[PDB]
C-alpha cells in the first residue's frame, strides 16, 4: 500500500549557529546537482539483491481434468438411469 | 519574488518551486506540498475492433483464393475422391495454421509495444518532440543540469525547431491533446495530476518523477512572519490539514477520479 | 440442410478454437502474487494479523496525536 | 504488423490445385 | 513460446547494460590504457562502471 503521512529528515542545527544557513544552502546545492539521489540509489538500490517465464505449469490442465471426471460422472449417471 | 525583495508584498503564498537562486534572496519555509519534474502524454485509445480485424491476419487476396479453391474442389469432387479429400486436408491444414500464427504474431503485436517509460526513452528517439514551458524552475532546471540525460534534453530542445516551449500550461496541455502523441510535455507532478484527473482525461503521466522537490511559502529575509509561517506549515502537516486540502482540491471532486 | 449448418458451425468452432490457441501463447503466465493486505484502511478492519511499531519515535507520537479515524482505530 | 503473405500460401495453392489436377486426370482415366 | 525463447536475442546488446546490471560481473587489465581509460573518463556510463 501507499505511505500514511508524507514527511521529510533533515540535518538539525542548535537556533542562532553560523553553521545553519551554510548547511541549508549546501543541502539545496546537493538537491539540485543530483547528489542526494546518486547517493540514495548508491546506498539502497545499486547494491540491492532482490533484483518473462517459459516454464510449465501442471495446474491450469487441473481444472479441464475436472470437468473431464465431472463428465464421466455424469455419463455414469446415464449409464445408471438407462440400465 | 520582486514583490518580496522591493518589500511590495509581505508574503507570498502560491504553486512557488523551492530553488537555490530564489532561497538565496528570499527565505522558504518547510514545504507544504511535494512535487516533480514529470512526464504527460496522450493516452491511448482502447479499441477500434470491427470485424475487420478477423480479416486482417489471412489476406483478402487469401479469403477470395479460398473460396474459388473450395468451389473449385467441390466441382472436381462432382466429377478417385480419396487424393481430393487428402490435398483439401492438407491445404486447409497449411491455411488454419499459417491463421493462427499470423493471429499470435497479432496478439504479440499489440501488448508487447511499450510507448514510454522513463525521461532517457524520451532522449534516445527524435519521434516524439517534447518540451516544457517559456520560463520557470523545469525549464531553468534542465538549463543548469549536468546530468547527461537532462543535459542531452535540454540540448534538443533549445535546439529543435519550431519551439517545443509553451507559454501557459494549458496551452502545452492542448498540445499535447492536439499532437496524436506526438508531443509530450514536462510539467510537475501536481498539475500533471491534476490535469490527469480532469476531463476528458485524455491525457497521462508516464514514469516517476526527474527530481524531487517541493513547493513553499516565502518570505522576505529578516521578516519577523518566518518563523510563525514556518511553524504553521509544520502544525498543518502534522494535523493532516494539508493532505485533506490536496484531495480536496485534486482527488475528491474528481470527475474521472 | 443440415449439411451447411454442420459446415458453418466447423468453420465457426475452428475459427474460435484457432483464436483460443493463438491467444493463449501470448497470455502464459501472470506470475502475478496475492497480497492479504491492500492498504492502510483494510488493516484497521481486521484483527487476525497483528501490527506495530517501535516503543518510540515520530511513527508513534504520529498514531498518538492522530485524530483521524483510521489512524485513531490502529492506535487504540 | 502483417505480411498475411499470399505469397508463400500461393505454393500450397499450387500444389492444390495440382493435385486436383491428378485427380481430374485419375476420374478421366476411370471413366 | 519455447522457439520463441530460443528466437530471443540481446541478452547484453551495448555497454551500457553492463551499468544497468549488477548481475554479470566485469573488469580489466590490473594496468594498461583500458584501465586508465576507465579511471579518466568523465562520461557517465564509463564512470559508474568505474566506480
Ligand atoms: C506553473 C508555473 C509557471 C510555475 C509553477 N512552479 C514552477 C515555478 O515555481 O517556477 C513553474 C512551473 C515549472 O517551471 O515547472
Ligand atoms: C529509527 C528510529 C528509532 C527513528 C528514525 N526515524 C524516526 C524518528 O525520527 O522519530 C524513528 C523511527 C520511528 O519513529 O518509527
Ligand atoms: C595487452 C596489453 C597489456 C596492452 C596492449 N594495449 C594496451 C596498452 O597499450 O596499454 C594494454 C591492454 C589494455 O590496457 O587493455
Amino acid at each position: 500500500g501507499g505511505n500514511l503521512d508524507s514527511k521529510g529528515y533533515g540535518i538539525a542545527t542548535p537556533k542562532g549557529s553560523s553553521l545553519g544557513t551554510p548547511v541549508n544552502l549546501a543541502v539545496l546545492k546537493l538537491s539540485e546537482q543530483g547528489v542526494l539521489d546518486k547517493l540514495k540509489n548508491k546506498w539502497w538500490y545499486d547494491k540491492g539483491e532482490c533484483g518473462k517465464t517459459s516454464a510449465l505449469s501442471l495446474s491450469n490442465v487441473a481444472g479441464v481434468f475436472y470437468i473431464l471426471v465431472g463428465g464421466l460422472g455424469l455419463a455414469m449417471l446415464v449409464a445408471l438411469i438407462e440400465f | 519574488v520582486g514583490e518580496l525583495v522591493y518589500g511590495k508584498a509581505d508574503i507570498a503564498i502560491a504553486p512557488l518551486t523551492i530553488t537555490l537562486v530564489r532561497e538565496e534572496v528570499i527565505d522558504f519555509s518547510k514545504p507544504f506540498m511535494s512535487l516533480g519534474i514529470s512526464i504527460m502524454i496522450k493516452k491511448p485509445q482502447k479499441s477500434k475492433p470491427g470485424v475487420f480485424s478477423f480479416l486482417d491476419p489471412l489476406a483478402y487476396e487469401i479469403w477470395m483464393a479460398i473460396v474459388f479453391a473450395y468451389i473449385l474442389v467441390s466441382v472436381v469432387l462432382f466429377l478417385s475422391a480419396r487424393i481430393v479429400a487428402g490435398v483439401w486436408w492438407f491445404f486447409t491444414l497449411i491455411i488454419i495454421s499459417s491463421y493462427t500464427a499470423n493471429l499470435a504474431t497479432f496478439l504479440t503485436v499489440e501488448r508487447m509495444v511499450s510507448p514510454i517509460e522513463s525521461a532517457e526513452d524520451l532522449s534516445k528517439q527524435t519521434e516524439i518532440a517534447y518540451g516544457t514551458l517559456d520560463s520557470g524552475s523545469t525549464k531553468e532546471f534542465f538549463r543548469r543540469s549536468k546530468i547527461a540525460v537532462f543535459d542531452k534534453m535540454w540540448t534538443y530542445m533549445r535546439s529543435a525547431e519550431p519551439s517545443v516551449f509553451v507559454r501557459t500550461t494549458a496551452e502545452g496541455v492542448a498540445r499535447v491533446r492536439k499532437s496524436k502523441g506526438k508531443y509530450a510535455y514536462l510539467l510537475e507532478s501536481t498539475m500533471n495530476e491534476y490535469i490527469e484527473q480532469r476531463k476528458p482525461c485524455d491525457t497521462m503521466k508516464v514514469g516517476g518523477n526527474l527530481d524531487s522537490k517541493g513547493y513553499g511559502i516565502a518570505t522576505p529575509k529578516g521578516s519577523s512572519l518566518g518563523t510563525p509561517v514556518n511553524l504553521a506549515v509544520l502544525k498543518l502537516s502534522e494535523q493532516g490539514v494539508l493532505d485533506k486540502l490536496k484531495n480536496k482540491w485534486w482527488y475528491d471532486k474528481g470527475e474521472c477520479g
